[PDB]
RNA sequence: AGCCAGGAUGUUGGCUUAGAAGCAGCCAUCAUUUAAAGAAAGCGUAAUAGCUCACUGGUCGAGUCGGCCUGCGCGGAAGA
């Protein structure tokens, strides 16, 4: 996954949720979309 | 990249910047990008910011810069004693009060001119908000 | 009209049957034949005229070779004999290029005894006046 | 057709107009005419969301100060230097 | 919001196409049957494509969407 300050939906799949005090990118179409810490 | 084409005096005081901001509406195009914050807007600066927005809307609409640097600043380089005369100027600054208008764009759809005028902020140091032209 | 089973697209003209430089190995490979794009191929394309480019079906089984009726052909086959250029974008919206009227093309697709679709045939025939025009051409309508 | 409510001023300067500002109402004035102009407060939302409105600054409004009407016409507006606020509205007596 | 359907016809679109059939290309962006369906949403075939979408029927049955002024927090945050 990709780590770093500013997080961000790359596609309709995307999608946004906080796992412990922590935003963290889940998309359901593409690995490289899966991002944390922002 | 601007700045004077020529001048009275070679260098400046620092001097402070206080105060709030003179040209504060969108007063030549149909939108602006307008400072909220204080700081300097360096030549590069304007230019990158400017670079961002124009190919934002290819080549459509037009675009007005409200500022223009004007403000030489100086710098004593690595290796030098405090004193033995003011340094050399190394570049040029536009001193920003919040509420300048900085750019104008006109001849685009909104949607573009809030575009290439989110694009162009992310090149500026100080915070800015998207302004429309008003009645009165 | 059923779902899938069968069915494909790519030749050059009525009058190069079964070729193999524009197609070749991929003209016959499923239950159908390189050898065979004639005995039902020709069931009547050489009767009536070999200048007209047609795909048709495929309807194929496992049996042997293949059941496909044919039918009609295209409307940018018709602008280069009977209503223009051979080639036809040019630079198709640089200039008007080329031109046609309404005449033109109005019986040259009002044909179609086998596709079209509206039982106005006002209309369809409005539906093939567009097939000169994906290529910039100009309204004497 | 634009009605705008509107209390009198019991104070002025700076001091007065400020602490207006922090209660979300906000300054203006009516003049014009040959009565003595007219010091107001005005609420800010009501207002703001009116003159969204581009017939705002064409049409002849209505202020009602202390139950009298008065038609007006915007004649100038003094709005916040980087916030979608006012600060100040010249209404002329028209 | 979800689930069931459809997603068509000029048109496999003409095209500096070896092959494109919506696809880096090509240029414009029209036009038929319809409830609506894009010469265009996509991962993407040797080319057919097979498969979900933009849009619209049905089901359901009461709320739903996201900008504005704002209080307080969250990440950004590594040292002997
Ligand atoms: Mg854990
Ligand atoms: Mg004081
Ligand atoms: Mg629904
Ligand atoms: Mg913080
Ligand atoms: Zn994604």
């Amino acid at each position: 996954m990709k780590v770093r300050a500013s997080v961000k939906k790359l596609c309709r799949n995307c999608k946004i949720v906080k796992r412990d005090g922590v935003i963290r990118v889940i998309c359901s179409a593409e690995p490289k979309h899966k991002q944390r810490q922002g | 990249m601007l700045q004077p084409k020529r001048t009275k005096f070679r260098k400046m005081h620092k001097g402070r910047n206080r105060g709030l901001a003179q040209g504060t509406d969108v007063s030549f195009g149909s939108f602006g990008l307008k400072a909220v914050g204080r700081g300097r807007l360096t030549a590069r600066q304007i230019e990158a910011a400017r670079r961002a927005m124009t190919r934002a809307v290819k080549r459509q609409g037009k675009i007005w810069i409200r500022v223009f640097p004007d403000k030489p600043i100086t710098e004593k380089p690595l290796a030098v004693r405090m004193g033995k005369g003011k340094g050399n100027v190394e570049y040029w600054v536009a001193l920003i009060q919040p509420g300048k208008v900085l750019y104008e764009m006109d001849g685009v759809p909104e949607e573009l001119a809030r575009e290439a005028f989110k694009l162009a902020a992310a090149k500026l140091p100080i915070k800015t908000t998207f302004v429309t032209k008003t009645v009165m | 009209a059923k779902k899938v089973q069968a069915y494909v697209k790519l030749q050059v003209a009525a009058g190069m049957a079964n070729p193999s430089p524009p197609v070749g190995p991929a003209l016959g490979q499923q239950g159908v034949n390189i050898m065979e794009f004639c005995k039902a191929f020709n069931a009547k394309t050489d009767s009536i005229e070999k200048g007209l480019p047609i795909p048709v079906v495929i309807t194929v089984y496992a049996d042997r070779s293949f059941t496909f009726v044919t039918k009609t052909p295209p409307a940018a086959v018709l602008l280069k004999k009977a209503a223009g250029i051979k080639s036809g974008s040019g630079k198709p919206n640089k200039d008007k290029v080329g031109k046609i009227s309404r005449a033109q093309l109005q019986e040259i697709a009002q044909t179609k005894a086998a596709d079209m679709t509206g039982a106005d045939i006002e209309a369809m025939t409005r539906s093939i006046e567009g097939t000169a025009r994906s290529m910039g051409l100009v309204v004497e309508d | 057709m634009f009605t705008i409510n509107a209390e009198v001023r019991k104070e002025q300067g700076k001091g007065a107009s400020r602490r207006l500002r922090a209660a979300n109402k906000f300054p203006a004035i009516i003049y014009g005419g040959k009565e003595a102009p007219l010091a107001i407060e005005l609420d800010h939302d009501k207002v703001m969301n009116m003159q969204a409105k581009a017939e705002f600054y064409s049409e002849v409004l209505t202020i009602v100060v202390d139950g009298k009407e008065i038609k007006v016409k915007a004649q100038d507006v003094q709005r916040h230097p980087y916030k979608p606020k006012l600060q100040h509205i010249d209404f002329v007596r028209a």
